């Protein structure tokens, strides 16, 4: 991603669209009550209009774990294909 | 010439052509496949201990 993104609690999500899972948000001034319920669980935090917004100060950046490489694990499952 | 009256054809002429291929056993085509699906197993099950999942479709950590 780039160092600054724009997006959180404007324009989101505000419910799930499958039955596996059920979202709910309390969209409020300033805060917001998540109620998030999977399977037998269910948590119900709260999250701010900036809370949302220092979440993509550290970034992820998810990389693959191959065997050899990710060049030679995708010819590999074109063969297995 | 007695031996002309009997039946030309020996006892092993009619043993090599009665019984001529070597019959397949019942259990043969078992212990193939099950060689042969112990390798399907090995590679495509998810529970086995050399599967190819992850060096196929590799991981996202």
């Amino acid at each position: 991603l780039t160092t600054f993104t724009f997006s959180g609690l404007q324009d989101a999500p505000v419910a799930a669209l499958s039955g596996s899972i059920k979202l709910n948000v309390a969209a409020k001034a300033g805060k917001a009550e998540v109620t998030v319920a999977a399977g037998a669980a269910k948590a119900a935090t709260q999250v701010s209009a900036a809370a949302l917004r220092k979440l993509s100060g550290s970034k992820i950046s998810l990389a693959e774990v191959a065997r050899i490489s990710v060049l030679h694990s995708s010819i590999q499952n074109y063969l297995l294909s | 010439d007695r031996v002309l009256s009997l039946p030309a054809v020996s006892k092993n002429q009619v043993l090599e052509n009665v019984f001529h291929t070597a019959p397949k056993a019942p259990v043969e085509h078992l212990e193939k496949m099950v060689s042969a699906n112990s390798k399907v197993y090995d590679a495509l099950n998810l529970q086995s201990k050399r599967v190819l999942i992850w060096q196929v479709k590799p991981a996202l950590f």
